[PDB]
DNA sequence: TAGGGTTAGGGTTAGGGTTA
């Protein structure tokens, strides 16, 4: 059995704020496919600031590809030595019209309801 | 146009006892040994088992009729039944696809068991048109009361390199039939036609 | 003494508890760690008891694989090949793409695939003047693997009971595919037939280098074995075997030369004057030139397995394990003196056990009030007992493997320019 | 329960059946069947675990044991 | 003389340790 997925905005995987090895679900906008080195380059915008992840995806061959669109990605973080941080993609699907705002505001509620239930040990 | 490109064995339930005389009349070359060797010293290795267990499967046996068979067979080759359960019986289960994966397997073509891996000391496992004597394929041939033509024209076939033909001089000589009128490639064919002409 | 079944188990606890060497183990497998996760993600196969068969129990890491292996207590320890993903979580990738990637090459010899040429014992039982055989195949395999294809390291293992295993652990040979494995075994090989053949040689007036080289290093060997110690001529039906080997023309002409000859010796030179004679009076016959290399090479020569080695996830047994019927553990054999290795010789785990005791023995009055971790107990443990030749081969193995990586480092040091 | 397989035929003369009284009840006098009278140390056919084909039924008790 | 019919209802258990 492998460890859970908790929720990441992409800021702040961006900034590495996560232990090496650690298994993380995000979200994001894809932005390029290279096809022949097998690397998916997704972006997310957040003010004035993009951010960007690199997603290794040689455990869902095959897969089509919808150029900018958005996507759900779970698996784990790796630490390389030169590319900096990239995921090992388990499961990647495809959502689309679902409203970003909704979401970031139900991790946010969740996180502070485990906070509060944490308050009394 | 991809669709197009894209390219685009059930007999009924037998009995337990009839096998050998079926042998003895429907079993191609490319297995007659296999049988001979299976009746005679009651044990066989892994090459030659899996090979015979793929062609009774596909010739319309049951797990529960397979599995007497090979418990029997193997009584008959001085094992303990406990240990039977432990390893054959057990082996012979994800044989069929019962447990396990269960991915369901095909029998090996003629082609490919001509083309297999070559058997060595100890093994039975392959058509004696490929890996056997000259001498002992003529034998062999004689305790089947071939006619010296068909023994020539046998020979013949095999010095061209042609086994499926001579597969199917051996079929018409046996069933007594001037052409087969089908070409081999396949032991379930072989086994099928041989059930028709019955 | 002799070794019981009913007594096994405590015994092969107290070996992994203790003898075991985890340390040399895991330092060969994780090959330095060059590659991320290299030893993460290979493919175990215990054996527990009542013969119950598992398979794919990866590990973390060296003080897990310690623990996993001090619960446990397997009987026979495997290894398989690395794959993309851990084994233990093979469930959680869709199928298809859980596909080995790399293995050692390995090769398998049988003693018993000798029964229909060897006399000397029967089925299998074996005898000191038997294993000359495979000292033979272990020269001529060796030699073969080191001058033609020039690989480098090689680490020779005796399983226990019959046979003897390659593991050659080079780095350009880990990355080959099943075809080039396939043609290293056919080109290695030369007894070719099953049962119904008698004949397994089929050479022609043409000799290979290959051939050469191993008729050249193969008769030091032949003349004394064969001749003085299994006496391969010498009952009637001995030469009558023999003669189905060699044209019908003479075989009544040499069956009166072994009626008049006495012992293996003079029939042994008839042949050969008579092979020679027929040399020089060739006419018209299939057969080859060298009817005195070629029975030579069909009752001397080794037998390979292609199956053993065209798969890729196969698996093969483990050094240093215990086999469950003469408790022989399984050792490496030094390159340099393998003429000198018996195998009768080779310490058991009941001997061990007993070394083990009399060391705790000696520790009641020369080792006292030491407070060390298990690490450097166990480290004087395995030194003080029967073990130490072996393992000091294979650290001597290991550190030329060291010695390998620090030249290819400093290779690629040159090459990128980096100093 | 067991079936017979006697000698196979028709017979369309007189045929004389008989019964046996009480058959499990004699047993049971005759060689003195009892928990207290009873052991069960063999290997016969019935009570042992699953390996193989053999199990255990006690045999006969011996008459010359309290009744 | 004021609601219809009013009825209590599914409420167990199933087995890892496997390859061509």
């Amino acid at each position: 059995l492998p460890k859970p997925g908790t929720y990441y905005l992409p800021w702040e995987v961006s900034a590495g704020q996560v232990p090496d090895g650690s298994t993380l679900r995000t979200f994001g906008r894809l932005c390029l496919y290279d096809m022949i080195q097998s690397r998916v380059t997704l972006m997310a915008q957040h003010g004035s600031d993009q951010h960007q992840v690199l997603v290794c995806t040689k455990l869902v061959e095959p897969f089509h590809a919808q150029v900018g669109s958005l996507y759900i990605v779970l698996g784990e973080l790796q630490h390389q030595q030169d590319r900096g941080s990239v995921v090992k993609a388990r499961v990647l699907t495809c959502v689309e019209g679902m409203n970003l705002p909704l979401l970031e505001q139900a991790i946010r509620e969740q996180r502070l309801y485990k906070q509060e239930r944490g308050g009394s040990q | 146009l991809l669709n197009h490109l894209s390219h685009s064995g059930n007999v009924g339930k037998i009995s337990l006892d009839q096998i050998d005389l079926l042998s003895t009349k429907s079993f191609p070359p490319c297995m007659r040994q296999l049988h001979k060797a299976l009746r005679e010293n009651h044990h066989l290795r892994h090459g030659g088992r899996m090979q015979y267990g793929l062609f009774l499967k596909g010739i319309g046996l049951t797990l529960e009729q397979a599995l007497q068979f090979w418990k029997q067979e193997f009584i008959k080759g001085k094992m303990d039944p406990d240990k039977f359960d432990k390893g054959y019986s057990y082996n012979i289960r994800h044989s069929f696809g019962k447990e396990g994966k269960r991915t369901d397997y095909t029998p090996f073509s003629c082609l490919k068991i001509i083309l297999s891996n070559p058997p060595s000391q100890g093994d039975y496992h392959g058509c004696p048109f490929r890996h056997s004597d000259p001498e002992l394929l003529k034998q062999k041939l004689q305790s089947y009361k071939i006619s010296p033509g068909g023994i020539s024209q046998i020979l013949d076939l095999v010095k061209g390199t042609h086994y499926q033909v001579a597969c199917q001089k051996y079929f018409e000589m046996i069933h007594n039939v001037d052409d087969c009128g089908f070409s081999l490639n396949h032991p379930n064919q072989f086994f099928c036609e041989s059930q028709r002409i019955l | 003494e002799t070794f019981d079944p009913t007594e096994l188990p405590e015994l092969l606890k107290l070996y992994y508890r203790r003898l075991f060497p985890y340390s040399q183990y895991y330092r060969w497998l994780n090959y330095g760690g060059v590659i991320k996760n290299y030893f993460q993600h290979r493919e175990f196969s215990f054996t527990l008891k009542d013969d119950i068969y598992i398979r794919y129990q990866s590990f973390n890491n060296q003080s897990d694989l310690e623990k996993e292996m001090q619960k446990m207590n397997p009987y026979k320890i495997d290894i398989g090949a690395v794959y993309s993903h851990r084994p233990n979580q093979h469930n959680t990738v869709k199928l298809g793409a859980f596909q080995a990637q790399e293995k050692e090459l390995v090769f398998d010899i049988d003693m018993t695939d000798y029964d229909d040429v060897r006399r000397c014992c029967s089925s299998a039982d074996i005898c000191p003047k038997c294993w000359t055989l495979m000292t033979m195949a272990i020269r001529i395999i060796d030699r073969a693997l080191k001058e033609d294809f020039g690989f480098k390291h090689r680490l020779w293992v005796y399983s226990g009971r019959r046979g003897v295993h390659c593991w050659v652990c080079d780095e350009s040979v880990r990355k080959l595919s099943s075809a080039v494995r396939s043609g290293i075994v056919e080109y290695l090989s030369l007894v070719k037939g099953g049962q119904d053949v008698k004949k397994k040689v089929h050479l022609s007036e043409k000799i290979h280098p290959f051939i050469r080289k191993s008729i050249n290093i193969i008769k030091k060997y032949f003349e004394e074995y064969a001749l003085v110690n299994q006496d391969i001529l010498e009952n009637k039906e001995s030469w009558d075997k023999i003669l189905a080997l060699v044209p019908e023309t003479i075989h009544d002409e040499l069956q009166q030369s072994f009626q008049k000859s006495h012992n293996s010796l003079q029939r042994w030179e008839h042949l050969k004057k008579v092979a020679s004679r027929y040399q020089n009076n060739i006419k018209n016959d299939k057969y080859g030139p060298w009817l005195e290399w070629e029975i030579m090479l069909q009752y001397c020569f080794p037998r390979l397995d292609i199956n053993v080695s065209k798969g890729i996830n196969h698996l093969l047994k483990s050094p240093f394990s215990v086999h469950p019927k003469t408790g022989r553990i399984s050792v490496p054999i030094d390159l340099q003196k393998v003429d000198q290795f018996d195998p009768f010789t080779v310490p058991t785990i009941s001997f061990i056990c007993r070394e083990l005791d009399a060391i705790s023995t000696n520790e009641e009055e020369k080792e006292e009030n030491e407070a060390e971790s298990d690490v450097k107990h166990r480290t004087r443990d395995y030194k003080k007992t029967s073990l130490a030749p072996y393992v000091k081969v294979f650290e001597h193995f290991l550190e030329n493997l060291d010695k390998s990586r620090k030249g290819e480092l400093l290779k690629k040091s040159d090459l990128q320019k980096d100093f | 329960g067991l079936v017979l397989d006697p000698k196979v035929g028709f017979y369309d003369k007189f045929i004389l059946l008989l019964d046996f009284n009480s058959l499990y009840p004699s047993i049971i006098q005759e060689f003195n069947i009892c928990f207290t009278t009873v052991q069960r140390v063999a290997s016969e056919a019935q009570k042992v675990t699953e390996d193989g084909e053999q199990e255990q039924i006690p045999e006969l008790p011996d008459p010359s044991l309290e009744m």
